[PDB]
DNA sequence: GCTTGACAAAAGTGTTAAATTGTGCTATACTAGCACAATTTAACACTTTTGTCAAGC
């Protein structure tokens, strides 16, 4: 937490830069299961790319 | 008439904020926190109070940890704490990053910095 | 100009089969298959062919894919035919048309022209169960399982016979009865069946519904720094005890590390009998519970 | 819970309860007196929505004297 | 270990069944060559 | 964009605005202007087609139960959810072996997934919900 | 320049009820086995209630009776 | 009847081979369910059932099948 | 001030039965429900750990 920096630059996100960005690939589809409610893995709030609850 | 001031006067402190961004909920529902618009931003930098817009957009909204240490400044009494970066800022590098935008914070040195 | 119009226009551009134009297809497409795994199981086993009959072999089985994809881009209009009619139930009429070729691709993987019926006979089985499989799926954006689907459009099938039969909306019990399930079981399955609403929709004039959620967990700073304050008081405490009973009471609840230690992993570090460690804590609890030790605390309470 | 609370729980023998508190509060500034009460339980035959149990509906009322700001006309 | 299109196959016809029919195809390509 | 001498094509499109001035010079002027801003940047112009898509964190597309038991969500998610359906549907009709026009048809409709993400409505017939 | 009154507000909406029904009679007529069908088997009114509920519950015309006064009611 | 009026027009659903056709005709309206004050008190809607008289006949065998149809509150 | 044995409660553990879940399939011609396998969840018998008591060095 700096609050005194320079400049602010924006360019085009390459493939690399946003799978470099990415902590996971999500691959399904699923956001929460339906029964425990709680994020569904590989889906949408996967907790291991995301983060925890 | 119906409208009545036991009805519509509204005073805040502190209390919840909204989930996605980090502001205070506005209406009476929420205990809110009143609205400082577009305008009102604009008559504050017409008087040239540098201070007084920063301290509402900072750390009276958005500051997650800011918001919080200037309580705990006022309620020991101590100088209230210089403010960090608005959760809406770094929302909206987010939601950049989101549309393929690659948008860098920079120092002099041109080095990236972490938002986090 | 528009998306499936677009789709339309390619899939009438192949003329439709007849049943002697299907059952050769099935044929060409039958014959390369086998000749396909043909040679797979002979490298295996050695069995060596004539170079001559190797070749129009592997042209048998590069034959029967222009069978496969030609009986495929044929029957593409019946998909169409079946899909239109599942439109506006969660999923977009392309996504129907898809899964529908998913099914007919089976289909014609599973079609046997020995039996002698007609192709749309039996494909219309395969891109039909496709399609709603499919819904079932992913219509949702909480995705129910398929059994679980199953039993829900069953529930709703037997409270629209029954509301006929009765005149009114059924009740919890007379569901369950009909179904042969429990009443919580039926009233289970209808909070299950709730779906989900937009937050980034609107509601009186230009406010989205999304700016009202609390966040809970959020620190709120009249109990953070009160906690500080408390823990402050608590190290005052410690202070006032025995060397060894202020780092029991620690160890025991893990202040200083932020993890419980049971007695025999305390006895350890101080390499005491367990139970003596039991008697420690009681000592020392005791003694905190002695009037001038927790008058502060309690104020602290709530 | 927290070591520093698990602690207090400890001292003052106030069993750290297994359920959170969510109940039915006045509003911040209103005021006035219970006027009836209205209860539909699902232990009694009452109709509710699915998983919904018991609805308790409390009519607060109050007399408010001609006040400084309010609007006449 | 999917069920592939080979699987589905043998399923419903018998190797012996598969070899008639791949005789036929092979007679024909044979009589495409051979006769003009 | 692979086969593409970005100094060349820069170059050749430099010298006909000076000669070729009329109608045809302004098109070529204004073409120059993007052309050469790639040439100044060291960044490549292959960015326009993405092989992956970024997915915004959850936080900011919560998924939350108002109270009531029920559930509200942000339309990302389904927008999110019609791109990997479609994506994971064409990696199947890839592995199957399908015809061009099957295979063609589930390109097209990701694009399109991917378009109504990033901006709806913008080309064509916008993404609907309940109530259109 | 013509209003729309409330009674004909009601009729529109049983009218889009009614049509919607017509197509899942029509379709259903064609997969259902001949003398296997009643009145009763042709019609789901699942559109027709929901017409009827979705204007009273949703529609712009359909609205909260301001109560304050009889004079505005 | 504004009723009468939308299911003059719906009637009869005829079969494109005008097989089957189906009429509808004569709606029938029940006495309310419950009171106004007590649809206010148990969060109910003010309605009445009803029931029309259907008839669905085929060309090909000269059979009639008249029932009758619930189409809602 | 500390230790030991008897002991019960609690927490693991491995083994099994039940439920949950996913995939396949339906053959007049037309251009939902069930069976079965796979996986997850519960149940349970059984073993180790942990907290506790009385009694004694
Ligand atoms: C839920 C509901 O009933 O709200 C209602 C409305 C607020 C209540 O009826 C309210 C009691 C109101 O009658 C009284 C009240 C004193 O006035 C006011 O509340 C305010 C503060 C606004 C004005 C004021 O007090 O000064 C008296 C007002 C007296 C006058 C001369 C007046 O101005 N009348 C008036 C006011 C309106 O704005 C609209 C309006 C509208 C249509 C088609 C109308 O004919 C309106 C109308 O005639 O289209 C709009 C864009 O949007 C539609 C919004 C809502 O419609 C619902 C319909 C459905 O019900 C539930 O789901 C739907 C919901 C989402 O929308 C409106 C129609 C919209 O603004």
């Amino acid at each position: 937490d700096v609050n005194f920096f320079d400049e602010l630059r924006i360019g085009l996100a390459t493939a690399d830069d946003i799978r470099n960005w990415s902590y996971g690939e999500v691959k399904k589809p699923e956001t929460i299961n339906y029964r425990t409610l709680k994020p569904e893995k590989d889906g949408l709030f996967c907790e291991k790319i995301f983060g925890p609850t | 008439l119906h409208h009545l001031v036991d009805d519509k006067i509204h005073a805040r402190s502190t209390g919840p904020y909204s989930m996605i961004t980090q502001q205070p909920l506005g209406g009476k529902a929420q205990f809110g926190g009143q609205r400082f618009g577009e305008m009102e931003c604009w008559a504050m930098q017409a008087y040239g109070a540098a201070y007084t817009l920063q301290e509402l957009l900072t750390i009276k909204s958005d500051d997650t940890v800011g918001r919080v240490k200037v309580y705990e400044a006022i309620v020991k009494g101590e100088n209230i704490p210089e403010p960090g970066i608005p959760e809406s800022f770094k929302v909206l590098l987010k939601e950049l990053q989101s549309l393929c935008l690659n948008v860098e914070v920079l120092s002099s040195d041109g080095a990236a910095i972490e938002m986090r | 100009a528009d998306s499936v119009r677009a789709y339309l226009k390619q899939i009438g551009k192949v003329a439709l089969l007849n049943a002697e134009e299907e059952v050769e297809l099935a044929k060409r497409i039958e014959a390369g298959l086998y000749a396909t795994q043909k040679l797979a199981e002979l490298a295996e086993k050695g069995e060596k062919l004539p170079v001559q009959q190797r070749r129009d072999m592997q042209w048998i089985c590069r034959d029967g894919d222009r069978a496969k994809n030609h009986l495929l881009e044929a029957n593409l209009r019946l998909v169409v035919s079946l899909a239109k009619r599942y439109t506006g139930r969660g999923m977009a009429f392309l996504d129907l048309i898809q899964e529908g070729n998913l099914g007919l691709i089976r289909a014609v993987e599973k079609f046997d022209y020995t039996k002698g019926y007609k192709f749309s006979t039996y494909a219309t089985w395969w891109i039909r169960q496709a399609i709603t499989r499919a819904m079932a799926d992913q219509a949702r954006t909480i995705r129910i399982p398929v059994h679980m689907v199953e039993v829900i459009n069953k529930l709703g099938r037997i409270q629209r016979e029954l509301l006929q039969d009765l005149g009114r909306e059924p009740t919890p019990e007379e569901l369950a009865k009909e179904m042969d399930i429990t009443p919580e079981k039926v009233l289970e399955i209808q909070q299950y069946a709730r779906e989900p609403i937009s937050l980034d929709q609107t509601i009186e004039g230009d406010s989205q519904l999304g700016d009202f959620i609390e966040d809970s967990e959020a620190v709120v700073a009249v109990d953070a720094v009160s906690f500080t304050l408390l823990q402050d008081q608590l190290q005052s405490v410690l202070e006032t005890l025995s060397e060894r009973e202020a780092g029991v009471v620690r160890l025991r609840f893990g202040l200083t590390d932020g993890q419980p230690r049971t007695l025999d992993e305390i006895g350890q570090v101080y390499g005491v009998t367990r139970e003596r460690i039991r008697q420690i804590e009681s000592k020392t609890m005791s003694k905190l519970r002695h009037p001038s030790r927790s008058q502060v605390l309690r104020d602290y309470l709530d | 819970l927290t070591p520093e609370e698990r602690l207090l729980r400890a001292i003052f023998g106030e069993k750290a309860r297994e359920v959170r508190d969510t109940s039915l509060k006045v509003p911040h500034g209103e005021s006035g007196k219970v006027i009836g009460i209205r209860v539909f339980s699902r232990e009694d035959d009452d109709e509710l929505p699915a998983g919904v149990n018991e609805l308790v509906r409390v009519y607060v009322a109050q007399k408010r004297k001609i006040s400084d700001g309010d609007k006449l006309a | 270990p999917p069920r592939t299109h080979w699987d589905m196959l043998l399923e419903r016809r018998s190797v012996e069944e598969l070899e008639e029919l791949l005789k036929e195809r092979l007679d024909l390509i044979k009589a495409k060559r051979r006769g003009t | 964009i692979e086969n593409f001498d970005i100094d060349a094509e820069a170059e050749s499109l430099r010298e006909v605005i000076r000669s070729g001035k009329g109608q045809k010079k302004l098109r070529a002027l204004k073409r120059l202007k993007v052309v050469a801003a790639f040439q100044q940047s060291g960044n490549s112009p292959m960015g326009m087609v993405l092989d992956a898509v970024p997915v915004i964190p959850p936080e900011l597309r919560p998924m939350v139960q108002l109270d009531g038991g029920r559930f509200a969500t942000s339309d990302l998610n389904d927008l999110y959810r019609r791109v990997i359906n479609r994506n994971n549907r064409l990696k199947r009709l890839i592995d199957l072996g399908a015809p061009e026009i099957i295979v063609n048809n589930e390109k097209r409709m990701l694009q399109e997934s991917v378009d109504a993400l990033f901006d709806n409505g913008r080309r064509g017939r916008p993404v609907t919900g309940p109530g259109n | 320049r013509r209003l729309r009154t409330v009674g004909e507000l009601i009729q529109n909406q049983i009218r889009v009820g009614l049509s919607r029904m017509e197509r899942v009679v029509r379709e259903r007529m064609t997969t259902q086995d001949v003398e296997a069908i009643t009145p009763q088997t042709l019609i789901n009114i699942r559109p027709v209630v929901a017409a009827i509920k979705e204007f009273f519950g949703t529609s712009q015309l359909s609205q909260f009776m301001d109560q304050n006064n009889p004079l505005s009611g | 009847g504004g009723l009468e009026e939308v299911l003059a027009e719906l009637s009869p659903i005829e079969d494109f081979s005008g097989s089957m056709s189906l009429s509808f005709s004569d709606p029938r309206f029940d006495e309310v369910k419950a009171s106004v004050d007590e649809c206010k008190d148990k969060d109910m809607t003010y309605a009445a059932p009803l029931f029309v008289t259907a008839e669905f006949i085929n060309n090909n065998t000269g059979e009639i099948k008249s029932q009758t149809v619930f189409m809602g509150d």
